[PDB]
DNA sequence: TCGGATGTATATATCTGACACGTGCCTGGAGACTAGGGAGTAATCCCCTTGGCGGTTAAAACGCGGGGGACAGCGCGTACGTGCGTTTAAGCGGTGCTAGAGCTGTCTACGACCAATTGAGCGGCCTCGGCACCGGGATTCTCGA
DNA sequence: TCGAGAATCCCGGTGCCGAGGCCGCTCAATTGGTCGTAGACAGCTCTAGCACCGCTTAAACGCACGTACGCGCTGTCCCCCGCGTTTTAACCGCCAAGGGGATTACTCCCTAGTCTCCAGGCACGTGTCAGATATATACATCCGA
């Protein structure tokens, strides 16, 4: 039922835009903005420009296009599916042991975005107390993400709908990281055709170093056991 | 006092080409023609070189031409980089291109 | 005192482009670039003056070393220009 | 534990630094170890020689332009090789066909 | 050992400028010895223009004149 | 039926026109299509005997330096059939197109 | 249309001499459009030599002169 | 008497006629003594040094006379003198018996 | 008609010292005069460039020098300076 | 609620920066005048270039069998990509000393220049020998048994 | 593991045309002397090159991990090579017209050299807006008590 995205937005806070603890934050590090070579401008109907099965550099090179820098290109590109929010249709049902497990609405194809990873930037000094009072709290799971070496990304307080998906040793999604006006963003992508009535999981590969080892209930024939 | 510049219709000047012709040692005796013609074939050569420099200059919102700026005007004409082939332009870099069976 | 061709680039410079500027290491390489052409187009005019056993550069020396070394579109404006600039000063 | 989805295939972060070194230019190689080697290869033609600033800048110059344009050749030769790994017969093929060798 | 100072990854950060994506490990070794001999054979004219000038220190026209002779003619130093 | 394997009589061919050192292009051909490819820049024009053998060297020794690194780049390819992007890489590394 | 003239089995002695075992179909006509653009550049710098010397005949120096502004040097003819 | 300065130097090549060829080369506007003494000895040298290698195929070819053939032969089998003449085509000369070691059996 | 001078005889004194028995034809004798002609040009040259940089007037047997260390590969340009060196000696005294 | 510490940043007033403008000047460019030698022009001669025609045959053109190499696909496994902590030396300032580059004077020797001379080298005409050509026999490589 | 069959070299006879030697003839190399200035040498200035040292922090290195592509192997099919027959225009020999390249003599006018006059570009001080920077106080924005 999906009355239940109408109780967890009442759980947690959601958000619309990236927030952070500091203004200086790690971001790309050679921020000059490379465009790309596509002259094509469908003005008049829907921009063709910067679509798969074609020669995009920055979507072959993971990287955002800006609407008032790139230039001979156009003003909306159908690359720019984290500004515009070109989501998916979610829907959080329930599950048998795991919990609120997200589950797919329609038929997703292969390589299609889904739905973007948000949340609030901790940087590790902080996120010591973070895991101190999350473990003396006792919260029955974890919302955390890498993003560089030293910044994580938390989503426990403030998060977004991403943060229910379950893991699975064998995921229909990955995520990759892309470069959107000097910021790290996240997105899950989809690996083969999601059919209806499937639920969305991906590979955590979760390095977890606590006094606690946790269990996994997808029981298919690729598994082990335990979370990394 | 008029300059021989000033009479041939020109912007570089005649009379320095003149001594550089005599003092070079290219030939015994100079004529009276072959400096303003020289000037003026390097006038037009110094103007298609600014023409193309001033173009790649706006093309990237600045307002300073910078040797960037002469080496993608060199390499972007075609009879320019015949005539500079095998010249080398200090702090121009390279033209950005990326071969097609590289791209994934 | 050091000759250098700084201001006439300056002239053409201001001609062509008004509202821009020029550094001083593009102007050190635009006069690499007319020494170069300069002593191209001299030498080059030297070997035809001394192929027909004359000691004598003239205009008509001074075209076939521009015909001879630039290419094709490029040498045909450059000997109407300076056929220009003859006729401006014989006029 | 911090979950790690991420990591990024060989190639996408090859192309963004062919992308970046295609668009800046300076200098690539360190000044120091080069001027060093400069002067160790000038010890054996002259003895107690004495060198300018611009001349280094003129040889690194130099060397930068020949370097990358001898990669260009052989990044030709291998992609005609129907590869895309760069081996040292390529660059040998580059420079008998250029006549350097 | 100076010409361990051509590091490897300045070498790589030439071939990512000609366009280079992937690097065998027998490149490194050759790119020394080329470089070597280039350099050898303009510092021998750049030595042989300044023991002909009657001076002791090598300037930057005596290297834009050995590039000349090499073929290679560079502006920017004139 | 006598018959020989092919590449024999290849090789022999080889080895004798390495070995023989003449005129390989007919005369009359090669001087008609000089006046034909001259009538495009002056009209009405007068060949000595010695320029049209002075084309005919340069451009055997051209075609002859460049089938040499040709077939090498046939032989990097792991072929030993010459095709014309051989010909079109070694006129591109050397600096000509 | 001369062009033609330059035969098969001339292009093929050419290919003996330079070492080829193999021949393909493709070769006979890049081989013509090769010879053609380096006939059409050599004779367009010999009758530029010839309308500077006022004349009508196109000597062997001419020639000899025009390679050499390509790089050939042709010894033998003059 | 009148002697020469080829004979006086203990040269082959002539002194004189390079004098000449310096003054009227258009080279510079005063030409040395030395010089042309110095220029004929180098012509000299180099001169014997191509013959010596031209006389010697043609020994080893069972030849008398010097054909451009063994002038080919004599100058495409050095190393220094190929370096020399990189960019020169001799007329009737041929090139080097060479086949790659792919193509034969 | 026209004399024509050439360095044929002088070759050929060269030829009949280095080697007792050994003929020449007139092709080769061609290409050997367009041998010296073009390393006579190139020496010149070389040498009127050299006495361009350094602001001179008069060629002397220092700029033939240093062309020829320049323009000759190896050890033939030792060989050479040597011979030259030994030639002006022995036209000094 | 009360007391205490803090990022943002424009009001006011200042510190580089590499290029863009008022003057001093002195050294190089411009205006007449003269002489002479390189260059333009007409006539002539011949010799090399172009054109046509006939005979012979080496070489170009055209089919045809086949077999060997170019091309497409599959699997192995290693070696070269990405990342992280550690180490190391490249920039970046400040000071000091000096070999050696750059600029002036003196004048000695070295090369430009002209007249007379004559031995040296380019051109015409034999001439005999080395390489071009052809016939016969021994030697060496090829390929299906 | 080898005999027919096709190239290929050795040797001998014929022959023919071109490298070499000889001789006559202009002409530029040689010798002598005079004279103008190019740079060899000594001296003075002063300026970037070299050496050293402290601080900071960005780049290189070693190692762990992994997965994508270079290369070996197998099939297949197609197209280029060897060989035989047919055609065809290239090579040679020969003759004939003629047109422009080289030469010679005559005439002219273009430019190098000289002197005098003068003004234009090179240094040498001032002035910019872009890019920042030393007090400081409203506007919130938290951290004890
Ligand atoms: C979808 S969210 C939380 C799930 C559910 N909404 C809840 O409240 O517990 C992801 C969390 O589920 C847990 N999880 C992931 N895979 C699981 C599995 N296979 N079985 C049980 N729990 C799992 C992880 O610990 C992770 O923190
Ligand atoms: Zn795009
Ligand atoms: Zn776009
Ligand atoms: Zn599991």
């Amino acid at each position: 039922e999906p009355d239940l995205t109408e109780e967890a937005l009442t759980k947690f806070e959601n958000l619309d835009d990236c927030i952070y603890a500091n203004k200086r934050i790690g971001t790309f590090k050679n921020n000059d903005f490379m465009e790309c070579d596509c002259y094509e401008e469908f003005s008049d109907g829907v921009n063709h420009a910067c679509d798969e099965d074609s020669d995009c550099i920055n979507r072959l090179t993971l990287i955002e296009c800006v609407n008032d820098l790139c230039s001979s290109c156009g003003n909306d590109c159908q690359n720019q599916r984290f500004q515009k929010k070109q989501y998916a249709p979610i829907a959080i049902f329930k599950t048998k042991h795991k919990g609120y497990g997200v589950r797919a609405e329609q038929d997703i194809e292969a390589n299609q975005f889904i739905y973007e990873y948000k949340g609030e930037v901790i940087e590790e000094m902080e996120f010591r107390d973070r895991l101190i009072d999350y473990d003396q709290r006792h919260f029955k799971h974890f919302y955390f993400m890498m993003l560089q070496n030293g910044e994580f990304i938390d989503a426990t307080i403030k998060g977004s709908l991403a943060r229910f998906c379950n893991h699975s040793c064998s995921p229909n999604a990955y995520v990759n990281k892309w470069v959107v006006k000097d910021k790290l963003r996240m997105g899950i992508f989809a690996q083969r055709k999601i059919l209806k009535g499937e639920e969305i999981t991906f590979d955590y590969n979760v390095d977890r170093y606590g006094a606690q080892a946790q269990k996994c209930y997808c029981e298919e024939p690729n598994c082990i056991g335990f979370l990394g | 006092a008029k300059t021989r510049s000033s009479r041939a219709g020109l912007q570089f000047p005649v009379g320095r080409v003149h001594r550089l012709l005599r003092k070079g040692n290219y030939a015994e005796r100079v004529g009276a023609g072959a400096p303003v013609y020289l000037a003026a074939v390097l006038e037009y050569l110094t103007a298609e070189i600014l023409e193309l420099a001033g173009n790649a200059a706006r093309d990237n919102k600045k307002t300073r031409i910078i040797p960037r700026h002469l080496q993608l005007a060199v390499r972007n004409d075609e009879e320019l980089n015949k005539l500079l082939g095998r010249v080398t332009i200090a702090q121009g870099g390279v033209l950005p291109n990326i071969q097609s069976v590289l791209l994934p | 005192r050091k000759e250098s061709y700084a201001i006439y680039v300056y002239k053409v410079l201001k001609q062509v482009h008004p509202d821009t500027g020029i550094s001083s290491k593009a102007m050190s390489i635009m006069n690499s670039f007319v020494n170069d052409v300069f002593e191209r187009i001299a030498g080059e005019a030297s070997r035809l003056a001394h192929y027909n056993k004359r000691s004598t550069i003239t205009s008509r020396e001074i075209q076939t070393a521009v015909r001879l070394l630039l290419p094709g579109e490029l040498a045909k404006h450059a000997v109407s220009e300076g056929t220009k600039a003859v006729t401006k000063y014989t006029s | 534990g911090v979950m790690k989805p991420h990591r990024y295939r060989p190639g996408t972060v090859a192309l963004r630094e062919i992308r970046r070194y295609q668009k800046s230019t300076e200098l690539l190689i360190r000044k120091l170890p080069f001027q060093r080697l400069v002067r160790e290869i000038a010890q054996d033609f002259k003895t107690d020689l004495r060198f300018q600033s611009s001349a280094v800048m003129a040889l690194q110059e130099a060397s930068e332009a020949y370097l990358v344009a001898l990669f260009e050749d052989t990044n030709l030769c291998a992609i005609h090789a129907k590869r895309v790994t760069i081996m040292p017969k390529d660059i040998q093929l580059a420079r008998r066909i250029r006549g350097e060798r | 050992d100076n010409i361990q100072g051509i590091t490897k990854p300045a070498i790589r950060r030439l071939a990512r400028r000609g366009g280079v994506k992937r690097i065998s490990g027998l490149i490194y070794e050759e790119t020394r010895g080329v470089l070597k001999v280039f350099l050898e054979n303009v510092i021998r004219d750049a030595v042989t223009y300044t023991e002909h000038a009657k001076r002791k220190t090598v300037t930057a026209m005596d290297v834009v004149y050995a590039l000349k002779r090499q073929g290679r003619t560079l502006y920017g130093f004139g």
